[PDB]
């Protein structure tokens, strides 16, 4: 069925490929050539996967890993059976994710609106294959990659972040959490500021983007305004996403020794390296 | 193809001194310059600010939380500035140790300055809630600021204040400084068992990445809507028009279902409050009731 | 104990959150409708919220939501196929007609107000003394279409007076009467300003506003919804 308002932008053309052939939509879904990928991809990922949960003998949802080649089996494939289902569910997990972001190019040529959408999706996935792909293949092995379990992956960022000590001291990783932390910060006044002035106190009128405005400098001096908001937003999340990426690429690859003693190009510069006192003298 | 990520150009007119209501127009200063730099990206008016009496009680309150902080720092680097600027990561204003308990009787060198400092502290935030509240309350606009706020203060409070005196010592608290609160940190997960078993710290993790997701979705939305005027976000509520429309219909098309332009804010304040929700109750669980988050996890109970 | 008891009563809550979120999104566009209009069988779990009344600025009335949905405007579509889910064919001109990419909404025959009641988009003519304060100043420069022909000069900025930013060019064509341009769909450069969106042909055809000092949200929506339909329509003349 359709909104209200729907019927007027339900026309036909968009496609990347296949011209007319998977342009139509299933109830409130757009297809398109990217809707049929993203099924395939998904529908065969997921038998892979039951696949997986019976050579380990588990229906649990709560127990259910695929684990990566071991370390012996470097960047070559392997049984099916010992990380060969990892290999081939990866490759499906790549291709439903890039196939949705292909698809969202798509259903935005038909609304004749812009790409930001698909644009910030690829970051997310650019994440995923820092994870399974970059950083395994730098380091020449498949099984430095994170397995596929619902607790068996948070085993693995345990793992990986205590062989390098404390990993709070990766400086990318530090960068990254400031912008997630301040990403929430600015999406909970961005929620409450519109809200706040379409929800005036009771009896007054709906308030204006100028209250907003006003709400703002009253508090601490500075509105970045209603386009601004939306900037930086979006900026805000995909630098944290960039980050992460970036703090994992080089861990493991230039840098494999405990990050707490990287610190230490600042505290050994000549000028002051030898002065006694303080906590490093 | 332009994207409206920066302006192509920018346009001054005279300072806005902005919305009157019930504001004492006493308490605003006048504008600060214009910045050019940060009016390709949002607005290049600074100013003007609002400060009454809990504006300054905060402020004054707030620097000497910061100050308290750097005068131990500087007594730590035996007054030195290569020192100090050495071991700046390194330098600690730590709580009392567990003997004095929850007494204000301990001395200055260990734990009546992270005493003072904090005291300061709690001041400044609280005296920053309320003025949350009253600059929206002489604008006539929601509390939704002071409640979203409330949400973060709680976290806070737990960390330092609720949980350390449920536990019976100041000694549990944070200590001030860059690389001991990150050490605490994680010297907190080891003690309780690794909070990844702590369901709360599950459900704060889910948040905080929503909270990336939604506001990664959000952004891209408006600018991909901004041609036909996305961002005049009241409006299209009083008046929904095709960006309201194309938005809803990106998102239908997509994943199944979709937002309106008022209702796209209610999932935005609710994703973003939920983290330190969620995250608050977390830590105050945690020694309180819960040794241990892997045994938990064992029982579930 | 405590713990079991918090994480049983969160998910509970996070239950009735959802819900309540999801009826909330549903004031607008819903009933859900068949491609014919009529109201569609299945409407899903979830109901429609009581209604909400938005009191609107400057006497300008209210807005009670969820409320009758009708699109107040003619739909020249046709069906392509004898079931539901397939593509409506354009009975027209799609960018005339303004169906497809070139869609505008019926939207209030008024300007958008600002504050203080001042109609929040004037010409920079009009608004005392805004200028351009930084990057290239379009005003004068040639407007090419994605034909790579010019259809005209820039004249004039539209300005937000409250949010101080640009939001139309208004720009003369051969025959000097003017059209609106929005800012988001122009690249200004050097030389020149040029819009992929159009071709020197389809200027013209851009709606027409009727006070040359304010432009109204219906006319914005008509105006954005044509040069948005270019992407699609005018890709025959696209080099
Ligand atoms: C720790 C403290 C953290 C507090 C976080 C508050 C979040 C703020 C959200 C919000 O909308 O606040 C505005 C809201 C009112 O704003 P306003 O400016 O007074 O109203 C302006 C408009 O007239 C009206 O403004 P409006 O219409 O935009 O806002 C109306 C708002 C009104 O919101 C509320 O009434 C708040 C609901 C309570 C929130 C506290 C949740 C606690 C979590 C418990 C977890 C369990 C652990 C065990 O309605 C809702 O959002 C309804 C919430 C639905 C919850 C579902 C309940 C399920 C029951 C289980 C079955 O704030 C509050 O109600 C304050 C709550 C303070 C609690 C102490
Ligand atoms: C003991 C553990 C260590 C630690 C070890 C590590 C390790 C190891 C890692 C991190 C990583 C991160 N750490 Mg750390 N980290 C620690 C403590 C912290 C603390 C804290 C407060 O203490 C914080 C806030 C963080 C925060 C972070 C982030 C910066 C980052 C994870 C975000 C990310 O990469 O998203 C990126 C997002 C994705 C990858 C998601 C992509 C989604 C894909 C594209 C789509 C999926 C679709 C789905 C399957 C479809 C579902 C079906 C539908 C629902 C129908 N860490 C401690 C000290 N940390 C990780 C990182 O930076 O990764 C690059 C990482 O590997
Ligand atoms: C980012 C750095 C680390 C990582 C570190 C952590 C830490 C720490 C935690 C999680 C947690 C989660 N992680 Mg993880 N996680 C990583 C990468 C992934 C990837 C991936 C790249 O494919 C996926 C799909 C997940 C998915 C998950 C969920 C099971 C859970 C909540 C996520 C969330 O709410 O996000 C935001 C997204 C939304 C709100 C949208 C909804 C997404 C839904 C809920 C995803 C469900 C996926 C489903 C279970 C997968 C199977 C479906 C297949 C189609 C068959 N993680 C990498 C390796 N992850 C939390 C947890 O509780 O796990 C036990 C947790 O504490
Ligand atoms: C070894 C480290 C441990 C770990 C130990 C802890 C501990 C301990 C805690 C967390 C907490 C969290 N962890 Mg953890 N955590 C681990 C691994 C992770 C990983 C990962 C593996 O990728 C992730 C993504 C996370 C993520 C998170 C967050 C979901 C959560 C903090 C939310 C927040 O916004 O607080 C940031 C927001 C605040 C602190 C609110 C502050 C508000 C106040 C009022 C601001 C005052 C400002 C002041 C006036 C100064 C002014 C400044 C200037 C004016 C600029 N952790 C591992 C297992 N984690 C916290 C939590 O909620 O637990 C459940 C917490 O206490
Ligand atoms: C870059 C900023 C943030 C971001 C952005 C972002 N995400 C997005 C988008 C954007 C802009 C979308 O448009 C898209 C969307 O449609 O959102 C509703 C999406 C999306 N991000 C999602 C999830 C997601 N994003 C995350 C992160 C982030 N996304 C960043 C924080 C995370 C985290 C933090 O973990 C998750 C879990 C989806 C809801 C959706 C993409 C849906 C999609 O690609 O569907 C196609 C695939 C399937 C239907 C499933 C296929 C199954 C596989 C073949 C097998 C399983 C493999 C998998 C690796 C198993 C691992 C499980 C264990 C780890 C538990
Ligand atoms: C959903 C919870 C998230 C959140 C929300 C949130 N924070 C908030 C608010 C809200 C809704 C405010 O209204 C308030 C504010 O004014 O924001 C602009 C604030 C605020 N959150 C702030 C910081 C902050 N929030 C954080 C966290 C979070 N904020 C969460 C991620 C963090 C982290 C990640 O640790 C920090 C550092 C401030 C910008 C402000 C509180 C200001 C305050 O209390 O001032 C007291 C101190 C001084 C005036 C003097 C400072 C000393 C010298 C440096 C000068
Ligand atoms: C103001 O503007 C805005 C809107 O509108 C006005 C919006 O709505 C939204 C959108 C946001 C919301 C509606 C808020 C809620 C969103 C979240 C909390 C984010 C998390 C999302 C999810 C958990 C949903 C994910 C679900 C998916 C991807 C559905 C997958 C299920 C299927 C069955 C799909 C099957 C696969 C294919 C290929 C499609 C069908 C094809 C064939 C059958 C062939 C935003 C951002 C916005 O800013
Ligand atoms: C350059 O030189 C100058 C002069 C400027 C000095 C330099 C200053 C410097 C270098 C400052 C640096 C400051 C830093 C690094 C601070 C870092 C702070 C961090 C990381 C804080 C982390 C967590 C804090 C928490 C959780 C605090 C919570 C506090 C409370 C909840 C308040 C509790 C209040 C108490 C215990 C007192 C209660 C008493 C009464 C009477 C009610
Ligand atoms: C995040 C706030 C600060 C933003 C400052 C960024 C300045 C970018 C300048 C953009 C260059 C101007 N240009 C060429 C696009 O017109
Ligand atoms: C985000 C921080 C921005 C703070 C900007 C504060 C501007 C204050 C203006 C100072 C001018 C004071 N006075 C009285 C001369 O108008
Ligand atoms: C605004 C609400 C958004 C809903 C998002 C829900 C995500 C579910 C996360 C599952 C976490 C499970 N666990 C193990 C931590 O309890
Ligand atoms: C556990 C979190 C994941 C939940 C994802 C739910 C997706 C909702 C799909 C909506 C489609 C329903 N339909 C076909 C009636 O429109
Ligand atoms: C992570 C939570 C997000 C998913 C919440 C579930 C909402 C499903 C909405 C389906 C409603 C579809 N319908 C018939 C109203 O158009
Ligand atoms: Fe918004």
């Amino acid at each position: 069925a359709l909104l209200s308002f729907e019927r007027k932008y339900r026309v036909p053309g968009g496609t990347l490929v296949g011209g007319n052939l998977f342009d139509f939509w299933v109830g409130p879904f757009y297809v398109g050539f990217f809707g049929v990928a993203t099924f395939f991809f998904a529908a065969l990922g997921i038998i892979l996967i039951a696949w997986s949960a019976v050579l380990q003998g588990t229906w649990n949802p709560q127990l259910i890993s695929v684990y990566p080649p071991a370390l012996e089996y470097g960047l070559g494939g392997a049984p099916l059976a010992k990380g060969g289902l990892w290999q081939i569910i990866t490759i499906c997990a790549t291709g439903a994710f890039v196939s949705w972001a292909l698809r969202e190019v798509e259903i935005c040529r038909k609304l004749g609106i812009g790409y930001h959408i698909p644009f910030a999706f690829a970051f997310a996935i650019l994440a995923y294959l820092t994870l399974v792909l970059f950083r395994p293949v730098m380091m020449g092995a498949w099984g430095y990659a994170f397995p596929y379990g619902i607790w068996t992956h948070l085993d693995w960022v345990s793992n990986t972040g205590y062989t390098y000590g404390n990993f709070h001291y990766n400086p990318a990783h530090m960068i990254a959490i400031s912008f997630f932390f301040t990403n929430a910060l600015a999406l909970a006044l961005h929620g409450a500021l519109v809200l706040s002035a379409a929800n005036p106190e009771k009896g007054k009128e709906m308030r204006t983007p100028d209250h907003e405005d006003t709400f703002f400098r009253d508090l601490v001096g500075y509105s970045i305004g209603t386009l601004g908001i939306h900037r930086l937003g979006l900026l805000l999340s995909l630098s944290a996403v960039f980050f992460s990426a970036l703090c994992m690429i080089i861990t493991g690859t230039i840098w494999f020794d405990q990050w707490v003693d990287w610190w230490q190009w600042w505290v050994k510069l000549p000028w002051w390296a030898n002065i006694p006192g303080g906590i490093n003298g | 193809e332009y994207q409206n990520i920066f302006s192509q150009v920018q346009v001054r007119g005279p300072a806005d001194l902005g919305m009157t209501e019930d504001v004492n127009l006493a308490n605003r200063s006048g504008v600060g310059p214009f910045s050019t730099l940060l009016g390709w990206f949002g607005n290049a008016q600074l100013g003007p600010i609002y400060l009454g009496s809990l504006g300054v009680l905060s402020l004054f309150s707030g620097l000497m939380w910061f100050f308290t902080i750097g005068i131990w720092f500087w007594y730590q680097a035996g007054w030195n500035p290569a020192v100090f600027l050495r071991d700046l990561f390194f330098f600690s204003l730590e709580p009392p140790a567990p003997e004095y308990g929850l007494s204000f009787a301990a001395p200055l060198k260990e734990g009546g300055l992270w005493l003072i400092a904090s005291f300061f502290m709690f001041v400044a935030v609280w005296s920053w809630w309320g003025r949350t509240y009253l600059r929206a309350q002489a604008l006539g606009m929601g509390k939704h600021t002071a409640w979203a706020f409330l949400s973060a203060i709680w976290l806070w409070m737990v960390l330092g204040f609720i949980r350390p005196i449920l536990m019976g010592s100041w000694s549990e608290a944070v200590p001030y400084g860059i690389f001991s609160h990150l050490d605490w940190t994680n010297n907190f997960s080891l003690v309780h068992g690794n909070l990844f078993y702590n369901p709360f710290h599950g459900l704060s993790i889910a948040f905080l990445y929503g909270s990336a997701l939604l506001f990664a979705m959000h952004g891209a939305t408006i600018l991909a809507v901004s041609r036909f005027g996305g961002e005049r976000e009241l409006e299209q509520i009083a008046d929904r028009g095709t960006a309201a429309e194309r938005a809803a219909l990106f998102w239908r098309w997509t994943m199944g279902f979709n937002a309106t332009m008022e209702g796209i804010h209610r999932w935005a304040i609710w994703m973003a409050v939920l983290v330190t929700l969620t995250g608050g109750i977390g830590i105050l669980l945690s020694g309180t009731v819960v040794d241990n988050w892997y045994v938990w996890g064992q029982n579930h109970g | 104990d405590l713990a079991s008891l918090a994480i049983y009563s969160f998910w509970i809550f996070l239950a009735g959150l959802i819900y309540y979120l999801q009826t909330e999104n549903m004031r607008e566009g819903y009933p859900l409708e068949n491609e014919d209009g009529t109201p569609a069988a299945n409407q899903g779990p979830f109901p429609l919220p009581k209604p909400k009344t938005f009191i609107l600025p400057h006497g300008r009335g209210t807005l009670t939501v969820p409320g009758p949905e009708s699109e107040d405007r003619p739909i020249a579509l046709a069906r392509t196929a004898v079931s539901e889910g397939f593509p409506h064919a354009p009975t027209g001109d799609p960018m005339k007609d303004g169906v497809g990419p070139a869609s505008w909404v019926a939207r209030r025959d008024l300007p958008e107000l600002d504050g203080h009641g001042h109609n929040k988009i004037k010409p920079m003519k009009a608004a005392a003394g805004f200028h351009v304060s930084a990057g290239k100043n379009p005003i004068g420069l040639p407007v090419r279409g994605c034909d790579l022909e010019i259809a005209g000069k820039v004249v004039d900025i539209w300005v937000d007076i409250p949010e101080q930013m640009a939001r139309f060019l208004e720009v003369e064509l051969k025959d000097g009467s003017t059209r609106l341009l929005p800012m988001q769909m122009v690249k200004v450069q050097s030389n020149r300003v040029h819009v992929n969106a159009l071709s020197s042909d389809l200027f013209a055809g851009i709606p027409t506003i009727k006070s040359p000092t304010e432009v109204t949200l219906l006319e914005e929506d008509k105006i954005c919804g044509y040069v948005a339909g270019g992407l699609m329509y005018a890709a025959p003349k696209r080099k």
